């Protein structure tokens, strides 16, 4: 599975669950910020890897970086 | 220039063949 | 396909019989009521979701992802709460103590199955 | 067993026919004893048939086709010039639909009937399958090696076959 | 283990198609498996080696086998400037009939062995067939031994200690003076004693070498140092090479130059040369400790080297454990040293022919100096590419503190930028001068060109005796300080040899020497632009600084941050692999229009028509294609119908290769959707399913895969015009 | 959907496979016995041999040839799919017997269109 | 000079050697 990591550059301005289009990403609260947001990624098993998050991540460099790890049935995203 | 050195080379390399093989299985 | 691989089936309801537009292509004609539809992978399914819910109200909406043994899972939702929106019951994975700046170099993971932000 | 430098507990049975304690090269792994026996009986029938043609290539049986008597070498392309050696693999492929009836090398090797014989081609039954199959193998074996120490005999001697034994040496 | 990649279970879970492709391009990546720790390394690619080694003396005896027993190699001994050297027969049931006479020579139907090697088997001594099957059994039982030991080192107990492999210290005291010293003075106890008396008429094989001795008194009174007697008599003047006739009886004589008739080197001069080699190779071997402890820590040799002038960082204290530890520096200073040997190997083979009756057959030269250039540049390419996998997973700059290393990816942006602004003046400095003469040619007036002589190569041509130039220095004047220095010795051998314009040998000179050699350091400064770029840029980048995190041939980082298409360390080989080919591309046309015009005769057909860009497009390719492309007709064909038919071949290599490297995967990835489905969905067929998922292939295979191509068609395509050009002009 | 109509479904329905049951070994023979038949055609006309009076004979050896390699494929087929042993065509003994089917029903097939281009 | 042997070598290696090879290592992914 792609293993998505995500740094504590997280300001928790969501732009990575709102420009994830699968699910994988969540926000998590917590004090550490200003806006009291970091994000999770719990469901890595459906982690394609598209990077859209990482495109949408307006950190200073890229608090959510996704490493491509294993690639399964769900991660190479095929149809059939 | 003759054929028995044929058939005596391709024994070697017939030998030579199960080295190959002998080492491939144990890579 | 049915026999072999996972298919999700987005179940969701309505106000109005609608026109949306399917991820295999083409309109659909959306019953007004409650409706489901079998898909065959979750980037569909969530593209569905943004195809809904960034045009109008369509919530309560959740995949069911069906697994061929036969019993199903809850995508998408998860918790009652939309997931930019900030619940206070998801517990974090994913994450290490500072940035990039401090990950280790590949040649101290070298010969061990580490990765190179374990830390 | 019988190799006297311990080196004999290979994937090889005792009680297989032909059998005398012998793979140094341990070919016994990894080549299914059973086809490798099968491909040993085979090897020494057919080449036990060939050699009975070095044996009986004296005056009799000349059916007015051949006409080139002891030559051993050359005169397999004396009959791929004339023709009927293709014909021969046909008859061959005629046999060998009915007699095995797996036909495939290694995969799926017909192993039913407990020795590699296909469908027990015995007419005169005196024998069944005894310890005469341990005396079967080596009549294919010596079979095997004089056979080619005939025709090695047409290859640098090219004299001729049979006249080698009486008092004719280089 | 499971499946496939017995050797990774990260791809054995993969259930798509890529699980076989990156299962093989994977497979010889040992430092990236399962649980293959360091001494399981050691004792794998120490066994690779031998199962390589053993491959290598397999083809050897494959050449001395089909050479041994389907050339006509002592018919062409008998007359070795008429017959062509046959390669292997044939055996097609393709050819129908009008094929096989167009390669009948004799009996055989064979290939003619435009590869040099008659010429060298000939001044081994190989007068006969029987010797060559004696050889080609001789490695046959070479090759045993490799595998044998291969197989013999993978038997666990066998296993050497990962403490014997970093014994790194004592390795150089035996490769340098056993395998460099010893065996190339073991090939002087070839050349002394098969070489010379073969030449000189002496069948000496494998009887009478301890009965007759080379020189007619030696070795007992020849440890007394009078050593003259052994270089008393050469080989002067009236000698045809194999016969006794006009030859003396020397045996190290040090003439210099080449011989009057074959235009090869002396086979005394080569003796007495490996002989030379040998004995400093051998006082080489004496460098370093071991268990005895006289030699040389190889610590206090790079701990000892920090300047006090303090200028290169705390010197190289660091170098020696990133030498122990790693291997790809290792492996990259492998790739640039033999690299550069093929390199200087091309550049002597034809200068230096050291092989009798070669510069005779134009082809086979025009091979091997082609073959050993392509090879040069594909070893040079992989010293950058395994430094780049050095700086990724290889490299540690903390026990590289501040070090020579850790200074290099300091000033990195220096470097790129200097060798960027390099490649640039270069290019608008061959380009310019290019377009400029051939503009200018083009409007009616080859005069008005920019011509530059190139007097540097001039004046170093004048450093070497070459007097067609008008410098008269330190040897092309004969009164200088090294021209009477070596009066006696080897210059005047040589200096006929150097004057001379029928020999490959500094060769005459105009400005399309000067034009092309700029293009050549073009090719240079830009390859190593890319390879030192994405070697330097290959751990971090202001782009992306998690380079070093992704391995060596991660894909991009996606559309994020503008883009990031090849930005990995495996770019800078992906890329300078095109300059590769174009570089060595313009080393081997510029060779091989510089002797299409020397082995004509017409020299003014290279120096008036190859300043400008249409002397190499009309000139050359135009007109030297000719007998390529008429390689088969309408009307018939004719022995080069091979090369031709190969040549069209590879051009259809050649564009294949930009269908992966253009055209990349997302088209492909939802193309392979619509097969899929429509043999999912068709009857008769859909019994017959897959079981692995059909899935186009992955963006480092599909660059990689284009680059295959574009490599094979591009050395197809040239190696079908060397041959076919030549043998085509020629044979 | 269309293309899925009653008289496909009856014309896909008695085919040598869809059909309800036969011996694998004869519901090989059937398939061999048409392709058998079928691969004599394209190498007499068009062969290598077809001026000679061997129009006819390398026929056979091409398309026999041919069916060598194509049981070859079939019994790769069945060695690495159809694992289990459901005794039909998804099996490894029944698609061995369909795979021996094809053989001599095509060296039937083909020795059978030599003899009829005779006339 | 034994003619005879590239009529035989060369067909059982080209040919017939990448089709059980084809065999041994493609039944060989799944082994
Ligand atoms: C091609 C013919 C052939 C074949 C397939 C076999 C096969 C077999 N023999 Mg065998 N054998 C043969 C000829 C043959 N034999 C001959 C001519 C003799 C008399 C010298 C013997 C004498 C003999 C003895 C005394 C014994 C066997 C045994 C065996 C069995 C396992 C041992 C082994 O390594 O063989 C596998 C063989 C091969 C893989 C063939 C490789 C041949 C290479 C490629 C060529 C080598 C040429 C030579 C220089 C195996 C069933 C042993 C056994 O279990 O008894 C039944 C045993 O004890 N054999
Ligand atoms: C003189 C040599 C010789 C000897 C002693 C045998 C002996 C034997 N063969 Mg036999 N065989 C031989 C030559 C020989 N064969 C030749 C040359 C061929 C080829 C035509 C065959 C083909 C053959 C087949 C096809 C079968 C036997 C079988 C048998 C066994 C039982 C049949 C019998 O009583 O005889 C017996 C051990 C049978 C067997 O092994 O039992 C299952 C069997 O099915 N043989
Ligand atoms: C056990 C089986 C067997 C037997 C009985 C023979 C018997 C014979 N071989 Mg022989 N041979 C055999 C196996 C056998 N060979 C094998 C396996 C090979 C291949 C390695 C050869 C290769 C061979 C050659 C090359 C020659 C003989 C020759 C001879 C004859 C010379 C007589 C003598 O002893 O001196 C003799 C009839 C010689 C002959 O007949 O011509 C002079 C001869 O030149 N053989
Ligand atoms: C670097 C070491 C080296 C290498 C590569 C060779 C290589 C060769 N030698 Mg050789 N040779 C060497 C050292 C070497 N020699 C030394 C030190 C001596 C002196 C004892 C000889 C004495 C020697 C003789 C006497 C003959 C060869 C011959 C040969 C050739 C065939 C050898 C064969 O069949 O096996 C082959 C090219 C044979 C040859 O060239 O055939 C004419 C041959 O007759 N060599
Ligand atoms: C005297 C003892 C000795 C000798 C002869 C060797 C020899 C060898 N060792 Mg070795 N080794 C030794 C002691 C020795 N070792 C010791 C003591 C240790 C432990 C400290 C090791 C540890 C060791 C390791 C760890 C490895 C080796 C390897 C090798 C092989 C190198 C690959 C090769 O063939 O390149 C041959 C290269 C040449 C012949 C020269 C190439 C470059 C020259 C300049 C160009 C050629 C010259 C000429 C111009 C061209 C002639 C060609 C002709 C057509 C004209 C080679 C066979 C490696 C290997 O492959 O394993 C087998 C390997 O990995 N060794
Ligand atoms: C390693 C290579 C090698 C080997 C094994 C030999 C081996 C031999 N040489 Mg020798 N030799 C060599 C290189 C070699 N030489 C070189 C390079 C030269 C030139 C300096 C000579 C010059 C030479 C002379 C002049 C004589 C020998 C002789 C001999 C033989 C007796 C000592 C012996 C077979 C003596 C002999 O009988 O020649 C065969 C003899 O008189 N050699
Ligand atoms: C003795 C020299 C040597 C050695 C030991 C290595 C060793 C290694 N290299 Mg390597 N390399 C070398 C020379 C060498 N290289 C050279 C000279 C170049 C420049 C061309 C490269 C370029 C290179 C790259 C770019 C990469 C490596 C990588 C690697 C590592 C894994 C290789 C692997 O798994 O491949 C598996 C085996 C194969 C892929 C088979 C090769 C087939 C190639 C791709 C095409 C050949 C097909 C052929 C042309 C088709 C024939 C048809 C006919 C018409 C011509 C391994 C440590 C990789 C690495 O470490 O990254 C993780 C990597 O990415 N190397
Ligand atoms: C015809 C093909 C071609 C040409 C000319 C070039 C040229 C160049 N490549 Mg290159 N390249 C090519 C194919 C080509 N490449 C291919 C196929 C690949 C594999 C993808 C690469 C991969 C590659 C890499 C990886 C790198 C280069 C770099 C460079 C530059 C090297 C520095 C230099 O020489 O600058 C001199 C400049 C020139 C030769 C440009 C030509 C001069 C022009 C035509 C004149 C200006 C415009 C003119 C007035 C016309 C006006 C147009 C009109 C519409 C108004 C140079 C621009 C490197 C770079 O950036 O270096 C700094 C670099 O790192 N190339
Ligand atoms: C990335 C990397 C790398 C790289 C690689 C390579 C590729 C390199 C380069 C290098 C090279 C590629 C080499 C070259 C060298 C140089 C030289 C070497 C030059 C010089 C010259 C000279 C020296 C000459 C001169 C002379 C003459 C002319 C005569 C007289 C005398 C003399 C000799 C002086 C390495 C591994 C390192 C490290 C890691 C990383
Ligand atoms: C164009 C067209 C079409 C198509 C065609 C077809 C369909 C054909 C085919 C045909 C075929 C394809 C045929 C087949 C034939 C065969 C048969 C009818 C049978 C016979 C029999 C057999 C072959 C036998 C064999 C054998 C032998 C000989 C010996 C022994 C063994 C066996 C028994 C096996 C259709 C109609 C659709 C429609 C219209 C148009
Ligand atoms: S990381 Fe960048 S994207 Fe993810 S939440 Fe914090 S800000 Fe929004
Ligand atoms: S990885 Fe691809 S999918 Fe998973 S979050 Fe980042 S962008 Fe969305
Ligand atoms: S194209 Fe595919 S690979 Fe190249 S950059 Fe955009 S995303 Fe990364």
């Amino acid at each position: 599975a792609h293993t998505v990591k995500i740094y504590d550059n997280c300001i928790g301005c969501t732009q990575c669950v709102r420009a994830c289009p699968l699910d994988v990403l969540e926000m998590v609260p917590w004090d550490g910020c200003k806006a009291g947001q970091m994000a999770s990624a719990p469901r890595t098993e459906d982690c394609v890897g598209c990077k859209r998050c990482e495109t949408a991540c307006p950190t200073d460099f890229l608090s959510i970086r996704v490493y491509l790890g294993g690639e399964t049935t769900r991660s190479m995203g095929l149809a059939y | 220039i003759t054929d028995n050195q044929v058939f005596v080379a391709l024994i070697m390399a017939l030998v030579c063949g199960y080295l190959a093989v002998k080492l491939a299985k144990q890579l | 396909c049915a026999e072999t691989e996972e298919k999700y089936a987005m179940t969701w309801s309505s106000d109005q019989q609608h026109i949306f537009e399917m991820p295999t292509g083409g309109a659909a004609v959306m019953n007004s009521g409650d409706n489901l539809l079998y898909l065959a992978r979750k980037e569909q399914a969530l593209a569905l979701a943004t195809q809904l819910r960034t045009q109008f109200k369509i919530q309560d909406y959740k995949i069911y992802r069906i697994f061929p043994s036969g019993e199903v899972q809850y995508l998408h939702p998860k918790d009652g709460v939309l997931p930019y929106q900030v619940n206070k019951g998801r517990e974090q994975v994913g994450r290490v103590k500072s940035t990039i700046g401090k990950n280790v170099n590949p040649a101290q993971v070298k010969f061990t199955s580490k990765a190179t932000y374990d830390r | 067993p019988a190799l006297p430098f311990l080196s004999k507990p290979p994937n090889l049975s005792p009680d297989m026919p032909g059998y005398r304690g012998f793979d140094p090269l341990r070919f016994s792994d990894a080549f299914d004893v059973n086809w490798l026996q099968e491909g040993e009986i085979k090897n020494g029938r057919v080449a036990m048939l060939a050699c009975l043609h070095f044996f009986v290539t004296e005056f009799y049986q000349f059916p007015f086709f051949a006409g080139a008597p002891k030559l051993a070498g050359p005169a397999h392309d004396y009959f791929v010039k004339s023709g009927a050696m293709i014909q021969i693999l046909a008859f061959i492929g005629f046999l060998e639909f009915l007699l095995h009836r797996g036909k495939v090398l290694y995969s799926d090797m017909e192993w039913k009937g407990r020795k590699p014989g296909e469908l027990g081609f015995n007419p005169l039954n005196l024998p069944n399958d005894k310890a005469m199959r341990d005396r079967e193998v080596n009549n294919g074996r010596l079979a095997m090696l004089g056979f080619a120490g005939i025709i090695h005999g047409e290859f640098l001697n090219g004299k001729m076959p049979f006249e080698q034994i009486t008092n004719f040496q280089p | 283990a499971t499946k496939f990649p017995k050797f990774s279970q990260a791809l054995a879970s993969d259930p798509t198609t890529r699980r076989i492709w990156y299962g093989i391009a994977t497979a010889h990546d040992f430092e990236s498996h399962d649980g293959m720790t360091e001494e399981n390394l050691y004792q794998k690619i120490f066994a690779s080696h031998f199962g390589h080694l053993a491959i290598i003396f397999l083809w050897t005896s494959g050449n001395l086998f089909h050479v041994a027993w389907q050339g006509n190699f002592e018919q062409w001994v008998a007359n070795p400037l008429k017959t062509k050297p046959l390669a292997h027969a044939i055996w097609d049931p393709h050819f129908g009939q009008a094929a096989l006479k167009a390669f009948t020579r004799g009996d055989t139907v064979a290939n003619i062995s435009y590869s040099g090697v008659y010429h060298w088997w000939y001044t081994i001594g190989i007068r006969n067939n029987v010797e060559l099957y004696t050889g080609a059994l001789g490695l046959l039982v070479l090759s045993a031994v490799f595998l044998l030991a291969g197989w013999l080192h993978i038997q666990p107990k066998f296993k050497p200690s990962l403490s014997w492999f970093k014994n790194n210290e004592s390795r150089l005291n035996h490769h340098l003076a056993g395998l460099f010293g010893v065996s190339s003075l073991a090939w002087t106890g070839h050349l002394v004693h098969v070489a010379i008396p073969a030449s000189r008429g002496q069948h000496v094989g494998w009887d009478n070498f301890i009965m007759t001795p080379p020189h007619p008194a030696g070795l007992q009174p020849f440890f007394t140092g009078n050593w003259s007697v052994y270089a008393q008599s050469p080989d002067s003047m009236q000698h045809v090479f194999g016969t006794s006739q006009g030859a003396g009886t020397a045996i190290l004589t040090f003439l210099g130059g080449f011989h009057p008739q074959t235009q090869s080197l002396w086979l005394t001069d080569m003796a007495h040369h490996h002989l030379a080699i040998a004995v400093i190779f051998i006082v080489a071997g004496h460098m370093y400790r071991t268990n005895f402890g006289i030699g040389h820590n190889l610590k206090t040799i790079l701990e000892a080297h920090r300047p006090p002038s303090g200028r290169l960082g705390k010197g190289h204290i660091g170098i020696y454990q990133t030498l122990t530890n790693s291997l790809h520096f290792q492996l990259g200073l492998a790739l640039a040293s033999l690299s550069v040997v093929t390199s200087l190997v091309a550049q002597h083979m034809y200068a230096m022919p050291p092989y009798a009756y070669m510069a005779f057959d134009y082809v086979t030269q025009s091979a091997l100096y082609t073959h050993h250039q392509y090879i040069a540049g594909l070893l040079i390419v992989g010293a950058f590419a395994h430094g780049a996998i050095f700086f990724i997973r290889d490299y540690d700059p903390e026990q590289n503190q501040d070090n020579v290393l850790a200074r290099m990816l300091a000033h990195k942006e220096a470097v790129i930028s200097h060798l960027s602004w390099v490649s640039l003046f270069l290019g608008f400095h061959t380009l310019g001068l290019y377009v400029h003469n051939d503009v200018v040619v083009a409007f009616g007036n080859p005069e008005k060109q920019i011509l530059i002589e190139p007097i540097f190569a001039q004046w170093i041509q004048a450093t070497s005796g070459k007097m067609l130039y008008g410098f008269q220095v330190l040897l092309s004047s004969s009164t200088s300080n090294a021209s009477v220095a070596a009066q006696q010795l080897w210059l005047p051998g040589w200096l006929e040899a150097v004057n001379n314009e029928s020999n490959s040998l500094f060769l005459t000179i105009g400005p399309g020497d000067f034009l092309v050699h700029h293009a050549i350091a073009l090719g240079l400064h830009t390859t190593t632009l890319i390879l030192v770029k994405g070697a330097l840029d290959a751990r971090g980048s202001k782009l992306m600084p998690d380079k070093k995190d992704f391995g060596y041939s991660f894909p991009c980082d996606g559309p994020g941050r503008g883009g990031t298409c090849d930005i990995s360390a495996w770019d800078a080989f992906y890329l300078a692999m095109f300059w590769m080919l174009n570089t060595i591309g313009w080393v081997t046309f510029y060779w091989h229009w510089k002797h299409l015009s020397l082995w004509q005769g017409n020299v003014a057909q290279f120096n008036e028509s190859s300043t400008y860009l249409m002397g190499w497009l009309r000139d050359y390719l135009w007109l030297n294609s000719s007998p390529l492309i008429n390689g088969y007709n309408p009307y018939g064909m004719n022995s080069l119908a091979v090369w031709s038919w190969m040549f069209l071949f590879a051009h259809l290599v050649w564009a294949t290769g930009f269908m992966f490297l253009i055209s990349w995967r997302g088209y492909w990835q939802e193309l392979i959707e619509t097969l899929a489905w429509a043999h999912e969905r068709t009857p008769l067929a859909n019994l017959i399913r897959w079981k692995d998922k059909p899935v186009a292939l992955s963006i480092v295979q599909a660059r990689l895969v284009g680059l295959v191509h574009f490599t094979v068609g591009y050395i197809l395509t040239y190696a079908a015009f060397v041959i076919a050009s030549t043998a085509g002009k020629f044979s | 959907p269309i293309n899925s109509s009653s008289l496909t479904r009856a014309y896909l329905s008695q085919l040598p496979i869809y059909r309800r049951g036969v011996s694998p070994f004869l519901r090989g023979l059937e398939i061999g016995m048409a392709h058998g038949y079928f691969l004599i055609g394209p190498f007499v006309q068009l062969g290598p041999l077809r001026n000679t009076d061997i129009k006819y004979l390398a026929g056979l050896l091409s398309a026999i040839g041919l069916i060598v390699i194509l049981t070859l494929g079939m019994l790769l087929y069945g060695a690495v799919s159809f694992t289990n042993d459901s005794q039909d065509l998804e099996s490894v003994d029944g698609w061995r017997q369909l795979a021996s089917g094809f053989l001599l029903g095509a060296v039937g097939g083909a020795g059978f269109a030599y003899l009829l281009l005779t006339l | 000079s034994a003619s005879y042997l590239p009529s035989i070598l060369v067909p059982t290696v080209g040919l017939i050697l990448p089709f059980a090879s084809m065999a041994i290592l493609f039944i060989a992914i799944e082994k």
